[PDB]
């Protein structure tokens, strides 16, 4: 009855377990560096000038 | 026999949320308390695309960061220039109750599903001048709730099974069933490399796959409510969710664990769409109130609003090159800001 | 498969009327906008006339402007046009050409058999070469000018290249200067500085001999270049 | 300031825009009805009179209905509800003989339909399927067995009028919505006669709304 | 002194004496308009006399006489006795008026457009109806002014004037006329009102009500001029000097065209309706029948006494009633008419938009 979904999902949970995962801090500053570093050419964050601009 | 199943499957829950405790030695409103607040972000309706004549359920983008795509209930998937507010097509869908909608990379073919549970491809580039539908891929169960191309040939699915499915469109079988889910899987974001795709399901979680071996990577859990929506940070490292409770979450692959939580006391509604900037500084979300908020994604603080909609913002689009964001609504009309 | 069949032609006497009608079959015919264009015994293509997917606008050639009528019928798939107080120098073989207008489109894609009448008893493009010899495997490049710069300001320029094998319709190759058209070997290329433009074959297989034309699609009327013929 | 090909692409996006507004002429024509209704043949037999959705598409006395049927969805209602907003009405159907209960998870889904958010103003077109099947276990054993609380003889008509009011009175807005019920087991073109007379109430109600008269 | 009424001075009696000689004695010829022509003379006494035999003695005087810019029986009579007290009254009435009717057809214009974005064939109605009353309240700052004071804009602005009453008087009365039958058709045809009521058919049948009020109109602008009229100036149909005939012409049309086959179809609609509502009393729709019935008093109570005193006064100007009382009540009755019909622009955003349920909920929104 139940016992083919109960495998599977221990398995599931086990191979979880399993992996190789990494601090919080060091996640969140390498977010932050690709949020920092690709902001010149992100036209949403500097209101672009309407010289270049295809929406007018 | 199935206590003690219950029993190490706990013991195993207990282990795996001890070390992503232990991993949680900071968060973002640490580190990120730093940055230089983004600032009011004060967008402008430039331009108004109508036409639809009933709600609109999805847009997508095209690569070109010109073209997108927009499904509405009418029974109509209307092709569009962004630029001109030109309609380069109106394909007449079978099934009006669509739901989702793709247009591939290469531009050659759009998508469509919904409560039909067949995912049309519709091929815009013929001899014959008109779009025709080239395959309908059946095989769900469930309404089609998302659905993205990874190639001209192979196609992603959500449905409204505990499922999500690879399909070969030439051929038409499913290449490949990912059926961890327990509830219904209402979103997906393909990574941009397209080896793997998230999928945000109704049991609050929301779930990696590896295309190619059709098994899970990892669940992300803390939402109070059914996932809505999900989408990759640009980096295809990390992606947030929004669901009926109002908040957004942010998660990240390689630390499994929640980030940010985007929430504020006077949003009491859920999130239908979510997307984010071309840098990944902002995140836009779209509400039942009539309403797109756009957090600093790093801050958690709400950067701005686009509060020019009359119904629910069903759904989001950012382009490629980040110019401009669409946002789609239940008022029939699809906005484009800049 | 798409299909485009002219009749109507035939020998009349100058001052004499006769339509000439264009069957097509194997797609939308109703979406496709349509042109007819003359090609007046060992003289180049030269645009006649234009109408509208739907019929909406309608343009004609200053030397066919009052005289020939251009008009199509949806239902059964076919082009009309009618001609009236046909002079000397009609005398040419017409072709049907359709033509698609949407972004990333490629209008002219494909070209009629076309139908030979014999009537018997604006910016200038410019080619300078012609009957130009060339032996198959090396590359050649054709030259096309323009008096007007047809670069536009939304950033699409509008030159048109097509081939004319001997005895067979045009074919597209290129649609605005860079677009290969569909089904076109990519050996084909084009290039050119917004007033004078270039067309480059990589390698010469004897099946693409024939006579290359430039066309102008920035405001009507539409003109060809006197065709650079390429032979073995 | 409009190049040529540029004209031609206005003029077929304004040859798609009239070509959108025949098509949303032609839809505001149809009559939207969403089928819904426990039990596995309690819908087919009245699918008979007319995976995913199946929609019967049907004219009656020159008013084209559009009814689609929803179950082949085994998901969750609520994330698909809603996509039935404009319907113009909801069919429910319902099997007298339940009430051995399955006739109570009925009722539970006739109050989250009737009760929910979306469906504020849309009629419920209720049928009561198995009216004669429904007698042959009235007179074979009681109702008591459904309703505890019936206090009512062992009668066809006053089990019907007794199960006809539990159904209604789960309507918490009596002042927006109307159910209008009906004992399907007919077999004839009473059926489509009756949807045909709720659709009109409907449809009038809709045009004194926009009207400004109600 | 207003659209419908010019101040004329008028003769309604003769004196048969023929040799009253010796006066300053100068001589008028009677207003255009009035319909028994005459003479009037002017005697250094005070007392002004008639000489409705304009004829005769009276020509032979004519040219033993001089005319003036500004025992005997009977004095020429006033068209209008309304004194500085009524004309104040009359005055502050169209100036209140204007300003609410003005903001409330503004209102109604606003909310339609921007916040319905016009996606019902009523709203269509609605919408084309509030422009016609903002048309006609046009006219009320020159009304106040010409009632006050005489008509100083010139025979273009006469002419302008004339055209917005009358234009805002036609389309108002088609317009409600063409909701009266899309609430016929929409309400006891409403299977067969599916195919037939699209916002296509609403603007095609409002472009037809704004080409017939223009063919109403033409004729009406072409007469109207600007006259100095026994010293005043006066904005009326004094084309040709025919005043009478036109204002014959402007009374029946208005007659006619405005009410009779206006108001035929107005209460053939909303009777059938009522008879509607009636029948389904099973589902008790009584705020329905409130709603129709205000509806229909409403626009009988503004416009039926106007279009009657109208046809009164073309009784009188047909000469089959005559005398000054007569036409002194009249010229009073139509001032009075005329104020109750211009309650007309205020009130149909009343008794259209306001009282709808579809309506409140957008004006509470903003
Ligand atoms: C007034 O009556 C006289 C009578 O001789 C006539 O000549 C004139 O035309 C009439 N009208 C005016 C405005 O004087």
């Amino acid at each position: 009855a139940s016992i083919a979904q109960a495998r599977k999902l221990v398995e599931q949970l086990k191979m979880e377990a399993n992996i190789d995962r990494i601090k919080v801090s060091k996640a969140a500053a390498d977010l932050m560096a690709y949020c920092e570093a690709h902001a010149k050419e992100d036209p949403l964050l500097t209101p672009v000038p309407a010289s270049e601009n295809p929406f007018r | 026999e199935l206590d003690q199943l219950r029993q190490e499957a706990e013991q195993l829950k207990n282990q795996i949320r001890d070390a992503r405790k232990a991993c949680a030695d900071a968060t973002l409103s640490q580190i990120t308390n730093n940055i230089d607040p983004v600032g009011r972000i004060q967008m402008r309706t430039r331009r108004t695309l109508r036409g639809h004549l009933a709600k609109i359920y999805a847009m997508h983008w095209g690569t070109d960061s010109r073209l997108l795509v927009s499904a509405s209930q009418d029974g109509k998937l209307i092709i569009w220039d962004s630029y001109t507010t030109n309609k380069v097509h109106a394909i007449p869908l079978r099934s009006s109750w669509v739901m989702t909608c793709a247009y591939a990379p290469s531009g050659n073919y759009v998508a469509c599903g919904g409560l039909d549970n067949i995912c049309s491809i519709y091929n815009l580039k013929t001899r014959e001048g008109n779009v025709r539908v080239s395959r309908e891929l059946a095989g769900h169960t469930g309404y089609l709730s998302c659905c993205r191309f990874l190639d001209d040939n192979q196609i992603v699915t959500s449905s409204g099974d505990t499922t999500c499915a690879l399909w070969d469109i030439e051929t038409g079988q499913q290449t490949t069933t990912f059926t961890g889910h327990t509830g219904d899987v209402m979103s997906l974001s393909l990574a941009p490399d397209t080896r793997l795709f998230v999928s945000g399901a109704c049991d609050a979680s929301a779930k990696l796959w590896d295309v190619r071996e059709g098994m899970c990577r990892q669940t992300f859990t803390g939402h109070e409510s059914d996932i809505n929506a999900i989408c990759f940070f640009p980096n295809g490292n990390a992606f947030a969710t929004g669901s009926d409770d109002a908040t957004c979450r942010l998660f990240d692959l390689r630390a499994d664990q929640e980030l940010m939580t985007y929430s504020h006391d006077n949003i009491i509604c859920g999130i239908t769409s979510v997307s984010f900037s071309k840098s990944g500084r902002l995140l836009l979300a779209g509400y039942d109130d009539f309403n797109c908020n756009v957090w600093d994604a790093l801050k958690a603080d709400r950067a701005g609003v686009l509060a020019g909609h009359d119904n629910r913002v069903s759904c989001l689009g950012v382009t490629d090159d980040g110019m401009a964001v669409a946002t789609g609504s239940w008022d029939s009309f699809l906005k484009i800001w800049n | 498969d798409v299909q485009l069949v002219e009749s109507g032609g035939g020998l009349v006497q100058p001052g004499g009327s006769r339509k000439l009608s264009c069957s097509a079959s194997g797609f939308a015919f109703s979406s496709f906008g349509m042109h007819w264009v003359r090609q007046a015994p060992e003289k180049g293509l030269e645009w006649v006339a234009y109408i509208s997917s739907g019929s909406g606008t309608i343009y004609y050639a200053d030397t066919v402007k009052g005289r020939f009528t251009i008009s199509r019928d949806d239902p059964k798939n076919t082009l009309f046009l009618q001609m009236t107080s046909l002079r000397s120098e009609d005398t040419a073989m017409y072709y049907c050409v359709r033509s698609i207008y949407y972004y990333g489109s490629s209008p002219f894609d494909f070209w009629g058999q076309g139908t030979t009448l014999t009537v018997s008893s604006d910016i200038v493009m410019t080619q300078a070469t012609s009957s130009v010899p060339v032996t198959p495997g090396e590359s050649v490049s054709i030259s096309c000018r323009s008096s007007k710069s047809l670069l536009h300001s939304n950033g699409n320029t509008y030159l048109y290249w097509f081939l004319q094998r001997p005895g067979q319709s045009p074919q597209l190759l290129i649609y605005r200067m860079s677009n290969l058209a569909s089904g076109v070997p990519d050996r084909f290329s084009g290039s050119g500085s917004g007033t004078a433009f270039t067309l480059t074959i990589s390698r010469l297989e004897a099946e693409d001999v024939g006579v290359y034309y430039c066309m102008q699609h920035l405001e009507y009327p539409l003109t060809f270049g006197a065709g650079t013929k390429l032979e073995l | 300031t409009l190049s040529a090909e540029d004209k031609a692409a206005v003029e077929r996006s304004k040859m798609i825009d009239r070509n959108l507004r025949e098509d949303g002429e032609k839809a505001a024509r149809e009559v939207k009805l969403l089928l819904l209704g426990a039990g596995e043949s309690g819908k087919s037999t009245i699918v008979k009179q007319m995976t995913g959705i199946v929609e019967t598409h049907f004219t009656f006395k020159d008013l084209h209905f559009k009814m689609f049927d929803v179950g082949g969805q085994r998901s969750e209602r609520k994330k698909w509800i809603h996509c039935f907003e404009g319907v113009t009405a909801i069919i429910f159907c319902v099997a007298l003989s339940d009430y051995d209960n399955r006739m109570h998870e009925s009722m539970k889904l006739f109050d989250s339909i009737c009760n929910n958010k979306w469906f504020t103003d849309t009629s419920i077109i209720l049928f009561l399927n198995k009216k004669d099947l429904f007698e042959e276990k009235i007179k074979k054993s009681p109702l008591t067995i459904c309703y505890p609380e019936y206090a009512g003889s062992n009668t066809y008509e006053e089990a019907a009028a007794y199960i006809q009011c539990q159904f209604e009175d789960l309507n918490k807005r009596k002042d927006t919505k109307e159910i209008y019920t009906h004992f399907t087991c007919a077999t004839d073109t009473k059926n489509v006669q009756f949807v045909f007379d709720a659709v009109t109430d409907v449809i009038i109600k809709n045009n004194l709304k926009d009207c400004g008269l109600f | 002194k207003s659209m419908q009424v010019p101040f004329s001075r008028c003769c309604f009696s003769f004196c048969e004496q023929e040799i009253p000689l010796r006066a300053i004695l100068c001589y008028r010829n009677t207003s255009s308009i009035c319909s028994n022509e005459g003479l009037i003379f002017k005697l250094k006494r005070g007392k002004e006399a008639c000489a409705l035999d304009t004829v005769g003695w009276v020509q032979r005087h004519r040219k033993m006489l001089r005319h003036c810019p500004s025992d005997i029986c009977s004095s020429p009579c006033d068209a209008e006795l309304i004194q500085t007290n009524g004309k104040l009254l009359l005055a502050v009435f169209y100036c209140l008026l204007f300003v609410f009717s003005l903001l409330g057809n503004s209102l109604v214009i606003l909310v339609l457009v921007v916040c319905k974005k016009l996606r019902s064939i009523t709203d269509v109605y609605l919408l084309n109806l509030a422009l016609s009353d903002l048309l006609f309240v046009f006219s009320f700052p020159f009304q106040t002014y010409y009632l006050l004071d005489q008509w100083v804009f010139g025979t273009v602005m006469c002419k302008v004037v004339s055209g917005f009453y009358y234009i805002g008087f036609y389309s108002s009365m088609f317009f409600i006329t063409l909701m009266s039958v899309d609430r016929y058709l929409a309400v006891v045809h409403a299977v067969y009102a599916l195919k037939v009521r699209t916002i296509r058919m609403g603007t095609t049948l409002c472009l037809a009500v704004w080409l017939t009020a223009i063919m109403a109109t033409i004729p009406l602008l072409v007469f109207y001029q600007v006259a100095s009229e026994d010293g005043v100036l006066q904005c009326y149909s004094f084309y040709n000097q025919q005043t009478l005939k036109w204002k014959i012409f402007t009374n029946f049309k208005m007659n006619i065209l405005g009410l009779l086959i206006p108001f035929t179809i107005f209460m053939f609609c909303y009777i059938k309706i009522l008879h509607q509502l009636k029948r389904c009393q099973n589902h008790n729709k009584t705020k329905a029948i409130r709603l129709v019935l205000i509806v229909v008093i409403a626009s009988l109570l503004f416009w039926v006494p106007f279009n009657v005193v109208l046809f009164l006064t073309s009784l009188h100007s047909m000469h089959i009633l005559d005398g000054c009382s007569i036409s002194q009540q009249l010229t009073y009755a139509t001032h009075v008419t005329e104020i109750i019909s211009f309650t007309h622009c205020c009130v149909n955003p009343v008794i259209y938009a306001f009282v709808g349920e579809k309506f409140k909920k957008h004006l509470s929104e903003i």
